[PDB]
RNA sequence: AAUCAACACGGGGAAACUACCCAGGACCAGAUGUUUAUGACUGACAGGCUUCGGGUCUUUCAGGAUAUUGUUUUUGGUGG
C-alpha cells in the first residue's frame, strides 16, 4: 500500500479523481468541483447550476 | 473562512452528496428529498419520507443511525446539527415515492401492465393533471422492447416543464438483465398551496 | 480454592491487560510495567523459575501461581485448548475478587 | 489482513462507541478521527458483514458502516463491559 | 458604535427577497438607521455527449449569485435580535466597521 | 469511431502517475467456512547477490494471535 511514487502534482493524486466516480477521465477542477464530468451532468442540478 | 463563492458551492456540493446517502439508507421509509438550512455554527435539515412511524419506532433509534451517518462524515459538532423530520401529505403525486412503489412490484413478478395501471391511477385520484409511466428493458425476448404507459395530459416543452413537471429516473438489477423504471407526473396549480401561478398557455376571462 | 482465579483473568483479558509469551513477560518484567507476574507447575522447575525469579525479582512481586496449565489457558479464550504456560498481567466485579492479591 | 494491535483496538472502540464509522472508498487513504491507512477500517468492516454484524451502505465513494443488534452484543464480549453498554440514546 | 454590515447572498432570488425584506422590516422595529453589488455567473460549459461520437455539443451551465449588502450603526444588544431569516440556500455574513 | 452523423472526437495538450500495452521485481485487498503460547505469523541495522532491497542470503535482534495447512468461494479487474 501507501504508493511509494510521488504524485505532489500529478494526474492520478486521489484528490483529482472524480469524487462520485473514483476515475479520472474528465474532470472538472474549476471553483474546486472536482468532479468527473459524466459523474457530474448526471447531477448538476442538485447542485444548484442551471441551463439558460 | 471561505470566499463568496465557496460558500455557495461547497453547501451545493454538500446537499448533492446528502441526498444521494438518504437514497440508499431510506428506501423502506420511502424517501422524497429534503432541504438544507446552513448557519456558520448550525445546521438543520428537513427530511421527508410517507412512513414516519418507521422512523420513531424503537423509540427513535432509526434516525439516530442517520445523524451519527451525516455528524461523522463531515466532522460537524453535535448541537450544532439539528434534524427533523416532517411527512409527505399526498403521497400520490411525489414522483421519488411512486417510483418505489413501482419498483416494489416489479422485483416481486407482477406484469407490467398491471405494475404501471396501479401506480398511474392512483396518482390520478389522488389529485394530478397527468402522468406518464415508461418500463424499459428487456421482459420476455433477446431484444430489449420499450413500454410506455401514459393518461390525462403531459406537457413536454419550455420552461414550463421545470415548474410543473415533477419527474424521477432509476433501474431494477435482476436475474436477467437491467430494466430502467422512469415516471414523469405533472400537477395542478393551488391558489398558493403546496405551483401557485398558472400556465402561460392559459387564460381565464371574467363573467359579465 | 482456585476456581475464581478464572473469574481474575477473564475480566483482565478484557481489562486489559496482558502477557502471554515467556518473552513478552520477560520484557514486561523489566521495562517496569507489569504488576502481577504468574506461573504454573511445567518445566522444568527452576528453569522457568530462574528466568522468573532471576526475571521476578528485578520486575518485583510475586503472584499465586496455579497449577495443571491448561485452567490458565481456557480463561484466556485460547481454544477452539492448548497449555497457559504461564501468565502475565499487567498495567490494571473484578475489583471484588481482588482482595486476595491485593492493592 | 494483518492489523497490528493496538490501532485494532481504537477501530473496534470507534466503532462500539459511535455505531456508525466512515472511511473513503479508496484504499491507502488516511483516515481521519482515528490516523491510519484507510484500508484498515475497509476491510475489517465487510469481515464484520459476512458474519453479519454490521450493515454496509455506499455513496459516493464513501462506505458507510451501521453497527446491527448482534454487532454490540459480540463486542461486550470483546471489550468485556456491562450491558448498557452506544448513539442509541432516545 | 461600530457600524455594523450586513453581506447578504444567494444562489435563487425569490429565496434572497424573502430575506432582504425580513432584514429591512426589522430595522423599522429596532429603529436603527440604515444605510445591490454586482451578480456573478458561474458558467461551467461541459461536452454533453459521454464518448468521442457525435456533433460535438456543448451545455452552459451557469450558477448565479444574488449578492445584497444592507448597513448600519448599531450597538451589539439590537444587532444580536436581526441577525436571528433562516431560509434556504441564502448566507448572511455579519461584518464590523 | 469510417459518407453526411469517424479523422484538434473520447474534453485524448500521454516526459512519471494517468494506462489499458511491452521487459524485469515486489504485494495479498487469500473475506468467511491439521499447526500454535514450549512462539502461529510479523519488522529490520550492516555487508553479499542485485537495476535499487529484509524480494532472496550470511549474521540475530524487535514484536505478539491480527493465525497456518487443506477445503469453500468472496472480492478486485480500463478482461470479452
Amino acid at each position: 500500500f501507501v504508493p511509494k511514487h510521488p504524485r505532489d502534482n500529478a494526474k492520478g493524486s486521489v484528490e483529482r479523481s472524480c469524487r462520485i466516480c473514483g476515475k479520472r477521465r474528465g474532470v472538472i477542477r474549476q471553483y474546486r468541483l472536482n468532479i468527473c464530468r459524466r459523474c457530474f451532468r448526471e447531477r448538476a442540478e442538485l447542485l444548484g447550476f442551471k441551463k439558460y | 473562512r471561505c470566499t463568496k463563492v465557496r460558500r455557495i458551492i461547497e453547501t451545493g456540493l454538500f446537499y448533492a452528496e446528502l441526498n444521494e446517502l438518504l437514497t440508499r439508507e431510506l428506501t423502506k421509509e420511502g424517501y422524497g428529498g429534503c432541504e438544507v438550512r446552513q448557519t456558520p455554527t448550525r445546521t438543520e435539515i428537513i427530511i421527508k419520507a410517507a412512513n414516519t412511524k418507521e422512523f420513531v419506532d424503537n423509540h427513535g433509534r432509526r434516525l439516530q443511525e442517520v445523524r451519527m451517518m451525516i455528524q461523522k462524515r463531515w466532522r460537524l459538532k453535535e448541537d450544532s446539527l439539528e434534524i427533523f423530520i416532517d411527512r409527505i401529505q399526498r403521497k400520490g403525486l411525489s414522483a421519488l415515492n411512486q417510483l418505489e412503489s413501482l419498483r416494489y412490484k416489479l422485483i416481486a413478478r407482477i406484469p407490467a401492465r398491471r405494475a404501471a395501471y396501479s401506480i398511474i391511477r392512483f396518482v390520478m385520484d389522488a389529485g394530478a393533471r397527468g402522468c406518464e409511466v415508461a418500463i424499459s428493458g428487456k421482459l420476455r425476448g433477446a431484444r430489449a422492447s420499450t413500454s410506455k404507459y401514459k393518461e390525462g395530459y403531459m406537457v413536454k416543452s419550455g420552461d414550463v416543464t421545470k415548474q410543473f413537471v415533477t419527474q424521477a429516473v432509476g433501474h431494477i438489477p435482476m436475474k436477467q438483465a437491467t430494466i430502467g423504471i422512469r415516471v414523469l407526473i405533472m400537477l395542478a396549480q393551488d391558489p398558493s398551496g403546496i405551483p401557485k401561478e398558472s400556465q402561460p398557455d392559459v387564460i381565464k376571462v371574467h363573467e359579465a | 480454592m482456585e476456581t475464581v482465579i478464572e473469574h481474575g483473568l477473564h475480566q483482565i483479558n478484557l481489562s486489559g491487560n496482558v502477557a502471554k509469551g515467556i518473552r513478552c513477560t520477560i520484557k514486561a518484567i523489566l521495562k517496569g510495567k507489569a504488576r502481577l507476574v504468574l506461573l504454573a507447575d511445567d518445566c522444568e522447575n527452576k528453569d522457568y523459575k530462574n528466568l522468573v525469579a532471576g526475571l521476578c525479582k528485578k520486575h518485583n512481586v510475586k503472584l499465586q501461581a496455579v497449577e495443571k496449565k491448561e485452567l490458565l489457558g481456557r480463561a484466556l479464550g485460547l481454544t477452539h485448548q492448548m497449555n497457559c504456560g504461564a501468565c502475565a498481567i499487567i498495567r490494571y466485579e473484578l475489583d471484588e475478587f481482588r482482595k486476595a492479591f491485593d492493592p | 489482513m494483518y492489523m497490528p494491535t493496538a490501532i485494532r483496538r481504537r477501530i473496534l472502540r470507534c466503532l462500539f462507541e459511535n455505531g456508525v464509522l466512515c472511511v473513503s472508498d479508496i484504499q491507502s487513504g488516511t483516515h481521519e478521527e482515528l490516523d491510519c491507512l484507510n484500508i484498515y477500517p475497509y476491510q475489517i468492516g465487510r469481515a464484520f458483514v459476512t458474519k453479519g454484524f454490521c450493515i454496509k451502505t455506499y455513496a459516493w465513494s464513501h462506505a458507510y458502516y451501521t453497527l446491527t443488534d448482534k454487532g454490540i452484543e459480540y463486542l461486550r464480549n470483546y471489550f468485556g463491559l456491562p450491558a448498557n453498554a452506544p448513539a442509541t440514546l432516545r | 458604535v461600530q457600524k455594523i454590515r450586513l453581506t447578504i447572498t444567494s444562489s435563487k432570488l425569490p429565496n434572497l427577497q424573502r430575506v432582504v425584506g425580513n432584514l429591512m422590516g426589522k430595522l423599522k422595529k429596532g429603529n436603527l438607521e440604515v444605510r445591490p453589488m454586482p451578480r456573478r455567473r458561474l458558467r461551467i460549459t461541459t461536452r454533453r455527449a459521454p464518448c468521442g461520437n457525435g456533433t460535438e455539443t456543448y451545455d452552459h451551465f451557469e450558477l448565479r449569485i444574488y449578492k445584497r449588502v444592507i448597513d448600519f450603526q448599531g450597538t451589539a444588544e439590537a444587532v444580536k435580535q436581526v441577525t436571528q431569516a433562516l431560509e434556504p440556500d441564502v448566507h448572511v455574513e455579519v461584518s464590523v466597521i
